[PDB]
C-alpha cells in the first residue's frame, strides 16, 4: 500500500492507490553419488569372514 | 599412505588443503582415488 501527499490547486487530486502482485516460486535440485567398492560391500554385509 | 593400513594412525596434520597433483607432482607415490577402490582392503 503506498501513503499520499495532500497537493494544492491546478492539478488533478491524488487518489489513494494499492498494488497487488503475484511472483511463482522455483524448483531446482541438487545430487551426489558415493559408489561404493564391490568386494568390500561382500566384506561388510557378512559372508566373507 | 603406501601401507594403508599405517594410515590409520595419521599422527600428524593433514594441514595445507590445496589442490594435490595439479601440483608438481614431485611424489614418489601417489594415487588419485574417488570413494573406493578394490586395492585399499
Amino acid at each position: 500500500h503506498q501513503p499520499l501527499i495532500a497537493r494544492d490547486g491546478p492539478h488533478p487530486v491524488e487518489q489513494p492507490v494499492h498494488n497487488y502482485m503475484t511472483k511463482v516460486i522455483d524448483r531446482r535440485a541438487l545430487n551426489a553419488a558415493f559408489s561404493l567398492a564391490t568386494e568390500a560391500i561382500a566384506l561388510l554385509t557378512g559372508e566373507a569372514l | 599412505g603406501y601401507r594403508y593400513a599405517a594410515a590409520i594412525l595419521p599422527t600428524g596434520s593433514i594441514l595445507s588443503t590445496i589442490e594435490v597433483a595439479s601440483h608438481r607432482r614431485l611424489f614418489d607415490f601417489f594415487a588419485a582415488v574417488r570413494s573406493d577402490e578394490n586395492s585399499l582392503y
